[PDB]
């Protein structure tokens, strides 16, 4: 062994140990907790904390070492509170309550002319708080197989020495820096600053620092714009450009915190202005039902208010900043007083309300960055942005706030301890979007899904969801694994599963929530080119849910949306499923069971709320027939053999193995051709039977109404329709002593096959014959009510052929003979 | 029931009532206030200081805080990249620069050429900074991609240019044929053809979602939030073609030629047929639409604003063409003598004639006749 | 052989480009004509637009490419007024057909056939061509015009390399394959003669033409050279010369020292099997430096590059050559093994304490921001606990 | 396993008890002997309670041999030990550690 300090002159093992170093860091990058944690093993606590007091080390080293320091200890910590900091939920409580614009001082009576010191004082919006674990070698290992265990938290480490230890090396480089020594540590002034400007930087954000920490933090950036009521600070050192960067960060920290401040003082503000708007509207609606008839038409004058959305009645109440009269918005005047007093306070905190000496922190921040572009022509982009975007916020003060407000919510008390949670498992999610997804990364995400849909506030304040953006992330993830291996099987198809189950049950939260999907709909059909592996939910599950029941919604979907499944499903038509074929099932030429998908799709798109929508779908239809493949094979040109022949193949196909499957298990066999084959056709004629055009419509004689109806006819004859629904069904039946013969739904001709079928015959072709009627009745329905009567006995009851006949029956043919 | 029903504020709970002002009091308040501080913002950019005590005496004086900005944003503009990436700060940065520029009885003579220098000056500021070329460079960028980046470069470009200002054209024209880059007018192509013209399948798709009306508390709920979907990109392609307008205006023959022919470049592209083209597809977007008016005896309100929106598009577009061919610049004439222009016009003649004989008939659009 | 319609990126790449050839030597530069009898040659390839009387429109080669065969003209029009002869020019002339307005019909002037499209025929459409083979009809349709576009010279002069190194490596790579497994014994080296000064001269020429720009130009310049280098990148492994590289390279990893190649090519050709695999390396690692498409081709064989570290002719060629891959592409990153990881491990326990492989290593683990737990718990795992 | 070797004697009486909770410093080496985890490096004693199995079968066994204030070294073989699976990235597969533990006190 020798001195690591050798290695200042040992250049060769410098920049070995140096890259050594990088690659530690590389091995516990964003969020390897386990890792990082064996690597608490290599470089302990000791050896850190050593070194970053080592005022000998060359400077790769010296940087090196702070870097590993916040890698191992701090980083995913940093970066979770660093994702969690550009959202504001307030929770409504006394120390909110508490909160104003400006210190409770004497200085100027409106609008304190001094704000309070950035950082410090009160804030209540919620951040989760922060999770370590000891680093110990000792302990028993988990006996939980991989992908089981509770991910590991980042290794601990003393934050109050930590915090002591930076704020002390940070003060004796700004005293040698004064000095102006030709020693720097590091061997420079760059790596004697940058290093532990990083580390009071990743501090701050990490949220470690008290009040008087902060205070000594500004007095040092600014002793006389920061004093409270070295005399070089920071800015003003003649600094590199790189130490100008992380004084930028650091400024960007503070600049962040005045925000915050400003956000939280206008939600205390807003509950008690809103209770005091309450009390008067209360006030006022007692003497309105007091008054006893003095004049009806003023009554209805009046109440109309009470009559509206309370969004309605609040914008009325409130629109009184240029004036109004008591008739225009009922607000006394104290009370319109005390918002307009509050609203020249914001003002004069953003500084929109109109010396040598900056006296603030935006004129502070303006000055300095102003003074660095005059003084040098600065080379770094880097430094560029960040002193322009910190120009940008402390000139547009009120923009940033408006910009910002979006994203605050208030919240009572009794959801702070779910919103915590829930926040716990946002973060989860959120630190998956930076990890290529494998096992663990999937159960996780797995679980944190769980726990979001079992929490109440996922629920009860959807609002609060869509500002989070909850959604973007949950399809951002699943668009990733997606893309990854497209071309080959999809990996973790239970993760995709899932995350339809929360987004898929996100868009039937709210009707806000389905806008929010719908905006996002070609990206979901654009990725749901290939599926089906799943056999759970998929994208095209979730672009139908985000639809679904939505007449406003269905009106501005979009053709090119509408071309894109329709091209799908074209090519579903032409060529075999790669999957199946891979597992070994015959080759048919064509993709059922993907076209099901595909025409389940356009079902829910055209049809709404129990009536077609026209404009949706006569464009469906012009798109099936001028891509006839879609149609399937069956009903082709010259070769299309019918789709009474076609159904009876399937059926054939059903009955024949070895042609219906493998012929060498989770669904029993997964799919069987012919009953894909069948649902395939079913689900055509049901997407051309709700096409159809309205009855209304019809009586009314509209040509274009007409033509559809023409085409559907021309497509689909009757004669197959009625053979169709004339085919026979398999009945349960007793067999050896005891053995019931039930037919296997997933593999045979199930009544959901006809009732499209009986669908389409009611939308279109209608019943208006009684010879015809009759005719039905003898042939098709009849057979099928005695069957689904004769399995009324107790053994058959609740199988679920009589189960699926009953449905059929009551939900297809029953209401067709009622209305006939 | 709703009628009956009721919903009083003061029966919702606190912390709803709360988030319900927060969004009312930023929609009311916050955003209707108005702060001017572009001016001073970039004035306080545009000085330099104590270059006098650094006597620097090389002659390269180092650009100062503005031109640095538009020096970094050049940068991101010629970085070699797939796609021009969203930029908030871009985007503010080129909206405080356009409103720099601001072009604001009877005002006196002197008066009109004080307002005129003033404009003058604003422009100098920063198309000596290297703001043109930063326009061009970021249209280029942009690769016929539809966006707010493209609508603020474009604002930025309208911005320094009203006027007709000569020096910021020969400034973008020595760039333009120093660099010789297809990539501008090819951008300028994509973006010209994916602008949109009258649409009626959106027009009676729209017509019916209004007709439908939430059942539940409409505020409480969507409330219909539903925008313009017929033509929506109106202010867009009136910037697109604001820009082209002004890039020739003043009878600035150079620009008048190499909008037509790009002679260095390697290939060439005929602004004034793309021009022609979108006016042939809004003349026959604007066909159809009037063709849909046409049984029903008066116009409602809705189809009023969309031909407003249309009527005004197209006048932007006859105003280019007219910049283009003025001056006269006889390849622009003859180019235009071989296009489908004629064609455009004689459809425009046939809806002037029967919305003239139609609207006079009524006097609650005397103001859509008078457009006409 | 057969010509095609293609109107996918091929619109961009090299081998849709053709060099126009007058039926003359001197002015063959002038102004070309309506009607004026011309060569179609194929830039890439170096083979001639013709029509062979057994198999219709192909591209022949240069012996076979006599001008009845390979003679065609531009005209304005279909109709039949070739009657009129036309007499040479000693000059420019005068200037007829213009790039991207003019519209020009294609015949062949022996037969007098035009140039077209054949009938897509059925399951092309159903596979999904976009490329619709072109044939000489005696009708043809309307559409049949063609316009002329200019192509810029880089790609002119990079088709044209590309067609001299495919050249000159396909030499190459027969050479060795005609003593593959023939031992010299202590005479003759039986076979063909080997191009080495010219392959060693051609490796020199393309490293400094797919240098990358130096850093301490000025952004816009850089930014133009390094457009231009991604350019020209694409075009050569589009034309393929990057698996002419990587064949060079298989047929000269099979011998494991100078001596052993030797052994069947001779000592004068063996004096330069150490430069021949360095410059080859050299030249891999230029074609993919910074090219995502380029360094993606590796997904499907990493094995091929990583089997081969420990190689000590070219060691720090081919890890270079990893270095590049891994930093640009992803798609090798979620492909690396353990058995890869150890072979990089043994790298660094084999040739010594060297930085670019903890450079490797580090770039195994985090990619545009993206962390691969896989490789970073394989890399833990395999590295450290050793200490 | 485990085999323990006193280093400094303790007071020889107070020996842990099933439940108590023992505070102890510990160096931790591999048989070779490099050292891979100390809680005198991050200055706070290790506190874990017997018959929890919070910690190997190694220190389960061996810390229970030991008087309250006495050193003592501890060789563990690796089936007490993390043993075949090895606690990765910081214990080989099938490694012998050696610690050298102080008792400090009980509680």
């Amino acid at each position: 062994c020798m001195d690591i300090l050798e290695l200042s002159e040992r250049l060769d093992l410098q920049r070995f140990h140096s890259h050594t170093l990088s690659l530690y860091r590389s091995v516990c990058a964003l969020g390897n907790n386990r890792v990082a944690h064996a690597l608490c093993s290599h470089v302990d606590q000791a050896q850190l904390l050593h070194a970053l007091e080592d005022a000998r080390l060359p400077g790769p080293l010296r940087a090196g070492y702070y870097d590993l320091l916040i890698s191992i200890h701090l980083e995913s910590a940093c970066r979770s509170r660093r994702s969690m900091l550009s959202e504001y939920i307030v929770p409504l409580t006394p120390e909110t309550r508490a909160i104003t614009l400006f210190p409770p001082g004497r200085s100027a009576e409106d609008g304190p002319r001094r704000h309070g010191l950035p950082g410090v004082g009160v804030t209540t919006s919620l951040r989760p708080p922060h999770h370590f674990s000891p680093p110990c070698f000792v302990v028993a290992l988990p006996a939980a197989g991989a992908t089981e265990a509770p991910a590991r938290l980042s290794p601990a480490i003393p934050l109050e020495a930590l915090r002591d230890k930076a704020l002390r090396m940070l003060g004796e480089a700004v005293r040698d820096g004064g000095q102006h020594a030709r020693d720097p540590v590091g061997g420079s002034v760059e790596f004697q600053f940058v290093p532990v400007l990083k580390l009071v930087s990743t501090l701050l954000v990490m949220g470690v620092f008290s009040d008087e920490d902060v205070k000594q933090i500004l007095k040092m950036i600014e002793p006389e714009v920061f004093r409270e009521e070295l005399e070089e600070g920071l800015l003003q050192m003649k600094l590199p450009e790189s130490v100008k960067l992380q004084m930028c960060h650091l400024l960007e920290y503070f600049c962040d915190q005045e925000l915050q401040h400003r956000v939280e003082s206008l939600a205390a503000f807003a509950e008690c202005y809103v209770d005091k708007m309450q009390g008067n509207q209360r006030g006022r609606y007692g003497l309105l039902m007091k008054a006893f008839t003095m004049s009806a038409a003023e009554t209805a004058r009046r109440t109309r208010e009470f009559r509206s959305p309370p969004q309605e009645q609040i914008n009325m109440l409130l629109h009184f900043k240029n004036g109004a009269d008591e008739e225009e918005c009922p607000l006394p005047e104290e009370i319109r007083q005390e918002l307009v007093n509050f609203h020249q306070d914001l003002l004069a905190h953003c500084g929109i309300q109109l010396e040598h000496k900056p006296q603030s922190l935006q004129e502070l921040v303006s000055h300095t960055v102003v003074r660095w572009a005059q003084e040098d022509f600065v080379q770094s982009p880097e430094l560029v942005r960040a002193m322009f975007s910190l120009l940008h916020r402390q000139y547009d003060g009120l923009g940033e706030l408006l910009r910002a407000l979006p994203r605050a919510y208030t919240i009572s008390v009794s959801s702070v301890e779910d919103t915590m949670s829930l926040l716990e498992c946002l973060g989860q999610i959120r630190s998956l979007l930076i990890v290529q997804m494998g096992p663990q990364e999937e159960n996780l995400m797995i679980q944190s899904i769980g726990n979001i849909m079992n929490n109440k506030v996922f629920y009860q304040h959807p609002n609060l969801m869509r500002a989070l953006g909850m959604h973007e992330t949950v399809m951002e993830v699943m668009v990733n694994v997606l893309g990854g291996g497209e071309s080959k099987e999809i990996r973790f198809p239970k993760m995709v599963t899932s995350c339809c189950r929360f987004l898929c049950y996100f868009c039937r939260i709210s009707r806000q929530n389905q806008r929010s999907m719908f905006d996002h709909l070609s990206y979901l059909l654009e990725n749901s080119g290939i599926g089906l592996g799943m056999q759970g939910s998929t994208p095209l599950d979730v672009a139908a849910a985000s639809v679904i029941d939505n007449n406003e919604l269905a009106l501005a979907l979009q053709e090119q949306d509408l071309e894109k499944v329709v091209s799908y499903l074209a090519g579903c038509g032409l060529q075999s499923c790669p999957m199946l074929l891979a597992k070994g099932y015959p080759d048919i030429g064509w993709n059922p069971c993907g076209g099901e998908r595909y025409l389940d799709f356009l079902r829910f798109a055209v049809f709404v709320n129990g009536e077609s929508v026209e404009e949706n779908a006569n464009v469906v239809v012009r798109l099936l027939i001028r891509k006839p493949e879609c149609f399937g094979p069956a009903l082709r040109g010259e070769g299309g053999s019918g789709l009474l022949a076609a159904i009876e193949e399937a059926i054939r196909i059903s009955e024949d193995p070895a042609r219906d499957g493998p012929g060498v298990p989770p669904e029993e066999n997964r799919v069987h051709l012919g009953h894909a084959i069948m649902s395939f056709y079913a689900a055509l004629i049901d997407l051309l039977g709700r096409c159809a055009p309205e009855t209304h419509l019809i009586q009314a004689g509209k040509g274009e109404a007409l033509r559809i109806r023409a085409i559907l006819r021309s497509l689909v004859p009757l004669d197959d329709l009625v053979g169709i629904i004339s085919l026979p069904l398999q009945i349960p039946t007793l067999g050896k002593d005891g053995a019931l013969v039930q037919p296997k739904m997933s593999a045979s001709f199930v009544p959901d096959h006809k009732a499209s079928m009986v669908l389409f015959l009611d939308r279109v072709y209608g019943i208006e014959n009684q010879d015809f009627l009759l005719h039905v009745l003898d042939v098709g329905f009849l057979p099928d009510m005695r069957a689904a009567a004769s399995l009324d006995t107790a053994t058959f009851s609740t199988t679920e052929m009589a189960l699926a006949l009953n449905r059929y029956l009551c939900l297809a043919v029953l209401p067709l003979i009622t209305k006939c | 029931v709703a009628c009956f029903r009721m919903t009083p504020l003061y029966n919702l709970p606190t912390h709803r009532a709360c988030n319900m002002f927060l969004e009312s009091y930023k929609a009311s308040w916050i955003l209707t206030e108005d702060h001017s501080f572009e001016d001073r913002m970039i004035d306080d950019l545009s000085k330099a200081g104590e270059q006098e005590e650094e006597e620097e005496e090389v002659e390269e004086k180092k650009p100062d805080p503005l031109h640095q900005l538009v020096l970094h944003f050049s940068r991101t503009a010629l970085t070699e990249k797939s796609k021009l990436d969203e930029d908030y700060l871009y985007m503010a940065y080129a909206d405080i620069m356009a409103k720099s520029c601001h072009l604001e009885v009877e005002v006196s003579f002197e008066e009109k050429e004080m307002e005129k220098q003033r404009l003058l000056y604003q422009q100098s500021r920063l198309h000596n900074r290297g703001a043109a070329e930063m326009v061009l460079q970021m249209i280029s960028a942009c690769k016929g991609e539809t966006g707010a980046m493209v609508s603020s470069t474009l604002k930025l470009g309208i911005s320094i240019l009203n006027g007709g200002n000569a020096e910021v054209q020969q400034k973008m024209l020595d760039y333009l044929k120093d660099k010789k880059e297809v990539g501008f007018f090819q951008s300028i192509q994509a973006l010209m053809q994916t602008c949109s013209v009258l649409d009626l399948n959106a027009f009676e798709r729209q017509n019916k979602a209004e007709g439908l009306g939430m059942v539940n508390e409409d505020g409480t709920v969507i409330n219909r939030q539903n925008g313009e979907k017929v033509m929506a990109d109106d202010e867009f392609t009136q910037d697109l073609f604001r820009f082209l307008q002004l890039l020739c205006e003043g009878h600035n023959n150079d620009f008048q030629n190499y909008l037509r022919t790009q002679t260095g470049n390697t290939t060439t592209i005929n602004i004034i047929i793309c021009t022609v083209d979108y006016l042939l597809r809004l003349q026959e977007s604007i066909s159809d639409f009037y063709w849909y008016y046409s049984g029903k005896d008066v116009i409602e309100e809705q189809g009023k604003r969309n031909f407003s929106k249309a009527m005004s598009v197209a006048k932007q577009v006859f105003n280019s063409l007219t910049e283009y061919i003025q001056g006269p610049c006889t390849g622009n004439q003859q180019s235009l003598a071989h296009s489908r222009l004629w064609d455009a016009v004689v459809g425009f003649l046939h809806v002037f004639a029967h919305m003239m004989m139609k609207l006079a008939q009524d006097s609650s659009q005397i103001e859509l006749l008078k457009e006409l | 052989r057969l010509v095609y319609y293609e109107g996918g990126p091929v619109c961009t790449h090299a081998r849709s480009l053709w060099r126009l050839e007058p039926l003359r030597i001197s002015w063959s530069g002038s102004h070309l004509r309506w009607g004026q009898p011309l060569r179609i040659r194929h830039v890439t390839t170096g083979r001639y637009l013709g029509l062979t009387e057994d198999q219709g429109l192909v591209v022949v080669d240069a012996s076979k490419a006599h001008t009845k065969a390979t003679s065609f003209c531009f005209r304005i029009s279909k109709e039949k007024l070739d009657v009129a002869p036309k007499r040479d020019v000693e000059g420019m002339g005068p200037p007829e057909i213009k790039y991207g307005e003019s519209l020009c019909f294609v015949q062949h002037v022996a037969s007098g056939l035009w140039l077209t499209y054949a009938a897509p025929d059925p399951k092309a459409l159903r596979l999904g061509v976009l490329k619709k083979k072109a044939m000489l009809h005696q009708e043809g349709h309307m559409d049949d015009a063609l316009s002329l576009t200019r192509c810029q010279q880089e790609e002119s002069q990079a088709a044209r390399m590309i067609y001299s190194t495919a050249g000159l490596y396909n030499q190459f790579i027969k050479g060795l394959d005609s003593f593959s497994g023939k031992p010299r014994g202590s005479g003759p080296p039986a076979g063909s003669a080997l191009p080495i000064e010219g392959v060693i001269l051609s490796l020199q020429d393309l490293i400094g033409y797919f240098e990358p720009p130096s850093e301490e130009l000025q952004h816009e310049e850089k930014q133009t050279k390094l457009r231009s280098l991604r350019n020209r990148q694409s075009l050569f492994q589009e034309e393929g010369m990057l698996s002419l590289v990587l064949n060079c390279i298989d047929r000269l990893n099979v011998y494991t020292t100078a001596a052993h190649f030797a052994e069947f090519a001779g000592e004068e050709a063996a004096e330069s099997w150490k430069e021949i695999v360095n410059l080859l390396y050299e030249l891999l690692a230029s074609l993919i430096r910074g090219n995502r498409t380029n360094c993606a081709l590796f997904s499907t064989n990493l094995d091929w590059l990583v089997s081969k570290l420990d190689r000590l002719e070219a060691s720090s060629g081919i890890l270079e050559v990893l270095y590049c891959v891994l930093i640009e592409s992803p798609e090798v990153l979620n492909i690396i093994q353990e058995n890869h990881i150890k072979s990089i491990i043994s790298l660094l326990d084999k040739h010594g304490r060297n930085h670019k492989v903890l450079d490797v290593l580090c770039s195994l683990c985090v990619c545009n921001g993206v962390a691969v737990r896989s490789n970073q718990d394989l890399i833990t795992e395999n590295l450290l606990p050793g200490r | 396993g485990v085999q323990v070797e006193t280093i400094s004697p303790g007071d020889g009486r107070t020996f842990p008890k099933r439940g108590q909770t023992c505070v102890v410093h510990y160096t931790g080496m591999l048989e070779d002997g490099k050292k891979f985890d100390s809680s005198r490096d991050r200055n706070k004693p290790f506190k874990f309670t017997l018959g929890k199995q919070e910690v190997i079968r190694g220190w389960e066994e061996g810390v229970a041999q030991m008087s309250v204030g006495q050193r003592a070294k501890l060789i563990i073989s690796s089936d007490y030990a993390y043993g075949a699976t090895g606690h990765p990235g910081i214990i080989p597969p099938h490694a012998t550690l050696v610690f050298d533990v102080e008792l400090l006190k009980l509680e």
